[PDB]
């Protein structure tokens, strides 16, 4: 009634707002064309590996997507709802939300989970997108990070990451990354830091050539977001290796 | 006093009648929405869901609501279960029930006529389905074409004798845009859109201006 | 003023009358549902439970509600206690009380007529039972056949002198389909289903098209 | 009023949403035809055996079933309700729920027990079914696993398991299981890992030839789901033995 | 305008009148229930409690409610206190207050006439008691026999001059079934039950078919 | 309004849903005719005996009955209500509940005490009955056991027991009991295990010839349920002794 | 329209009038309750409290309520403070207020006339007090005698010229029972009770049958 | 609205449902005539005596009475209400409640205090009465004891007691009491055990000849309940002494 799918639940169906299968690392990079996300696929509850093919990055809408790190269960439902929060606002208003809108909404949804956060079951996302309303379509890609209490933060440094191996990846990128670059160079630097994060972090564990486990990726541009193929990643991580 | 339903009933009928008209049809790509709409900004047809379209007639605000309401009821189901379970029949009944109630209870009945259309998933050989719901809660399962608004009689028959399956798009636009002229004038000053069964998700696109030209037949 | 009941009653009676009809009967396999339904999507007969069938007439939205309401009230009892305890009598009475109340209090009585049918468990020698509930909350325990909708008088007697126990299926369809024609035309364009006492659980299936052919008698 | 039997209780009868008789292991295998479930029958409250004939796998609907591990009291009522939720949605909508629907529902019911979970009385299911809506009716059998916080997860490895001896069984299958196979072969590998789960876990205790205690099973295919006979199981476990 | 009570009243009286009738009586074993009931499934007389029976007339749904409402109001007191404290007079007053309120406030008064009967404990020398409550909340303590439904005048007097204490059961059946015939035809197609002061608990049993034969007198 | 007496209170009178006088042992046996219940009569709060003539088994309805173990206070009101729930469902529906219904009901009422259960004041019943709807009126006798969280369980072994000395009595029967037998033999094995229960448990203390304290029994058959006579028991326990 | 009170008012007056009557009086022992009650189970006079009696007239269910309501409103005060603080004035007013509101708001006024009587404690020289409350919230402090129900005029004066303080009980029974006969026939088929100031607590006993004989004068 | 004064409060005035002055012992005896209650009069808050003339036994109604043991405060208000409850139900229903009614009601009122109970402030009564509805007016007296969770129990042994020195008194009676006896013999045995309770319990302290502190008593019979005179007790306790 404010075009918020969520707010409709708020008033008509409130029941929708390591004991259980954890998180992983996710990276975000900015570039010439637009932006992208790449995240590990290993879910770990305890020191035990629970799944090695879990997708952590989802395409929220035509021109944006996000990866969430934290309690898998709480993080899944949260992104799905975000997606719908977005799509519904369009169908209703006819146009889509600003990118700064989509972010402020996602922030609200996070703020909502703070309760569960302070009880261990926390979750934090990373939001990226091609700002169709940015003046210079050169730097139209964006990265938003979050708090647990629901803060919204701007990247303004071309890259970021969240997860257990984030401190690692962030550092690798602090080296292997440079501004305006190919959507091939950045998809490269991502698989890289996603490799170093796995080196110094048993919770992550990036590209595993022996098993066939490859990082998931997604690139958004002036054309929209699309999920990179399993081929463009494996023959891409093989290149990274030495 | 009791056959107030007679009265209320008339009130809607009359309100619907004294207003522009709409035609919805079954063809090759899927489903076409052609309705008189001079407005540059406010629509009359809208994407209701993945494979669902909606178009009404009557007092705007009134079907506008019913429209949002649908958009919501759908989203709800999709989130609750799976987009794959959102159907037309579902939003049909729903509207039926709502209007039916409004008619009976609200202080003034809703001067609205609604059409819900669903165009099969993105593959299977299922032929589109049409749904029309009246101001008093009446639904009918139309498989061919549907007309509502203003004076239906002329436009109605103008179609009864003018409808063909597997109808090419360019041609289905004619069939309709013609019948429409046969009751009331016909400039590219309307709103048209279509539920394209080819599409894999959205399935609903609106035919803008520059490309509508090459579809609508002249005088 | 007070004999508004008279009025309201007529309102129902009339609305029911001016609309298609239905016939439910007891036979060999269990219970047959034959009702005039041009609709390709919106049914008029439905599986109410394990051994329970339902079929109504009148404004759709109104009886559609009562249909869902039943489905629920059945499931509830089944869950609350044991499917084995859900009976037809329960759902009968229920509906009775519900409509009875609507008739008395709602702003406009329900132009509905409902039939609940239960075909014994999967074995015992118990003969099916049928229930009919009127727009004002009246029920009757019909053991043979039941007819509602449109103009009953003709189809009614067209069965009083045409009914037989242990009646074969193919023939029961005739008995009914016939009596229907004797009042109003009879193409394989209606909906027919059956509560087959042979089935161990579900007991309610619908007779599709390709197979209805070989059951309905021509002119 | 959204065709959710559950949601009706939610608003019209909310009172339906080792101190007590525990769980056991359950296995799930995929194959040519469809999929199946096989699970132990030993309920143990403490180190004490409480019942050796408890069925842990149930057929939810025509084309699907699930096994639930955890507090028996809570796990029973929960599946019986899931059953109804599915059946009711059908009778109302006329058609049945997608498979992806049935699971999303099941997950919500689990998320619903999270309260009781964080208090010891936790329960977790394993869902299987023949996706009547799957493109290639070859790999139409599916396996969904759950969280405690209610996460829904896809198998994508042809097998899975839950329960105390799950780690065991999962490992046995990692060796004794191969893709596309018979509905005799898989039912074989199932009774197998279910034997190995009993080897390294007192809480389980699979096939017992001496007592006549045999694993419960269920297969689902393009014909639907059917509970395997007591004969097809015993003369099957005898074969497995050596 | 005010003596609507006049109207409402008539509404009920008439509805009651234009329907079958019932007779309840005091005899040897305890209390007998004879009422015209063609139905094979829906009763008109019920076990209200341990030593309590209930029978009514008017629109089914309406007294059906009041039947259940009783069944409950009884159990309640029995559980709250002691079965030994559930009386006839309690449910009597109850019903009275209820009906009196419906009449006054419901949109349509209840077309019902109800009879509450208690047959003393399982020993003491107390003679049964009978209670009748009218659609407007009126009660009377009848010690002999009570008649309600249809046209009472005939059957009424047909009893005034036909009643005898310590009346055998087989004869009491006659006394009543006769007077019933004297106003309206009398086949073993009714429902009869009795409140047997012999019984230690239940005290209420229904005389089935095979055994009713040998109790009802022919033409 | 669903013919549940309970549910009526639920909405019209909710106030009806070792600090205090404890439990005792209760046995259940199946046989040719029907089934039966036999239970101790010693109520013990602490190590102190509170009463030696308390009845633990009640006749719920014409064709069933149950015994409850746990806090006497709670257990009593609970069975009295169960009885009513049943009787009231009859008078309203005209017919009685399935056996499977009576059971599902009893379990709901138990789940309803789960709160008090986790606070020490727990109670658990044993339900028995002649299933008037059973195909083979030979094995028409049934035994249902319960959880604390309200799980329902089928005997399927001809006998069961609940209470402090249950473990002991169960074991006795595991020896002194055999299938299809007299309604004299089973009532015999019942007073027997009821004796062994008292041997290895100071909270029980079955048949005491010196005091005149004899086990309470009840048998149900195609004729219904009837409470065995004080004589049929004493002259029966005297027989058991040696 | 506004002088509905005129109407409603007449509704009660007439309902009360068309019904048996009651007489309450002041005498030696304390207070006497004589009222025409053919009923063997349902009274019309009740112990309202320690030193309080109650008797009414009109529709049963309607005062029966107000009766129960007093019993409670009394008990409440006696528990809340001290039985010694439960007065007649309290209940009088209470009733005044209640009926007063009923009259003004309920859908139909209460066809009721009520009498609250308090016979001083168990010692002091205080003379009883009598209260009368009308269907419209009117109270009067009667110290001698009070009459209500049916046609008061005859029985009324039949007392104005027949009353004597310190009146003997046997004689007070006559005085009243007589006047009652002077307007309407007088068998020991009524209910009589008295608020005996001799008693220490209860203060309310009803004169049964075997003992009423020797108190009521013949024709 | 079910003739329960209590239940009226429930819906119309809910605010009516050793830090503070404790209890004492109370005895109950059955006999030829009817039954009786006798109980100490010493109220002790700690080890400190707070009052030595407190009446613990009250006459509930015409044919019954009960003594309450526990927190004086809570026990007083409770019995006063019980009395009212009984009287009101009469003035309304016209008749009085069964004995079994009065008891089940008292139980409910106890079950209601269970909250305060688990918080120290517990109370427990002893109910007695002449059952106007008993077949054999010989054993028409009855004794009902209670739980804290509100259980109702039948005496069925001629005597009982509650309070600190109840274990004592109960034991004295186990010797000094015999069935069918005088309403003089019993009232004697009572003052007796009440003397013994005082011996082995500083919290009681029965008959004190020196101070003039005599046990309070009440007898009920086919005529009703009457509070014994201060003379019938003292010249009765002097007799007991040696």
């Amino acid at each position: 009634n404010l075009s918020s799918f969520t707010d409709y639940l708020r008033g008509h169906a409130p029941e929708l707002l390591d004991l259980a299968p954890h998180g992983t690392t996710i990276v975000a990079l900015t570039y010439k064309g637009g932006v992208l996300l790449a995240g590990d696929r290993r879910a770990t509850q305890g020191n035990l590996i629970a799944s090695r093919d879990v997708e952590k990055v989802y395409v929220t809408d035509e021109y944006s997507a996000a990866g969430i790190a934290g309690t898998a269960g709480i993080a899944i439902e949260l992104v799905r709802l975000f997606a719908v929060e977005l799509e519904h606002y369009e169908k209703i208003e006819g146009v889509p939300l600003t990118f700064d809108g989509k972010a402020n909404r996602l922030a609200s949804m996070v703020r909502g989970n703070l309760g569960a956060a302070m009880q261990g079951l926390a979750v934090v996302p990373l939001l990226v997108g091609y700002d169709l309303d940015a003046d210079d379509e050169s730097r139209a890609g964006r990265i938003v990070s979050y708090d647990v209490v629901g803060g919204r933060y701007e990247e303004r440094a071309g890259y970021h990451a969240v997860g257990s191996g984030s401190l690692a990846a962030k550092s690798a990128l602090k080296k292997i990354y440079s501004p305006d670059s190919d959507e091939e160079t950045a998809l490269r630097a991502a698989i890289e830091s996603l490799y170093d994060a796995a080196d110094d972090d048993s919770a992550t564990g990036g590209p595993d050539l022996t098993r066939g486990i490859y990082p998931t990726a997604v690139t958004i541009t002036q054309a929209g977001a699309v999920h990179v193929s399993e081929e463009t990643t494996s023959e891409l991580a093989r290149r990274i290796v030495a | 006093a009791e056959q107030i339903m007679r009265d209320r009933s008339e009130l809607a009928r009359k309100g619907i009648a004294r207003g522009r008209s709409v035609v919805v049809l079954t063809f090759r790509d899927g489903v076409l929405f052609v309705a008189e709409n001079p407005s540059t900004a406010l629509h009359k047809v809208s994407e209701l869901y993945d494979r669902l379209g909606f178009a009404a007639v009557g007092k705007y605000n009134e079907f506008e609501n019913l429209r949002r309401a649908g958009i919501v009821h759908a989203d709800m189901r999709g989130y609750s279960y799976d987009r794959r379970d959102v159907t037309g029949r579902s939003l049909a009944n729903a509207y039926a029930q709502t209007l039916g109630t409004i008619f009976t209870e609200q202080p003034k009945p809703y001067e609205v006529e609604i059409c819900v259309a669903e165009v099969g998933r993105v593959g299977s050989p299922k032929a589109p389905q049409l749904y029309r719901i009246t101001y008093d809660g009446s639904i009918v399962d139309e498989q061919h074409f549907v007309v509502m608004g203003g004076t239906t009689e002329p436009i109605a028959t103008a179609m009864r004798e003018s409808y063909r399956a597997d109808l090419d798009l360019e041609a289905a636009v004619g069939i309709a845009v013609n019948a429409l002229r046969q009751g009331g004038v016909d400039v590219a000053s309307l709103e048209v859109a279509v539920l394209d069964q080819s599409r894999p998700r959205r399935a609903f696109r609106r035919i803008a201006g520059t490309a509508l030209e090459q579809l609508v037949p002249a005088e």
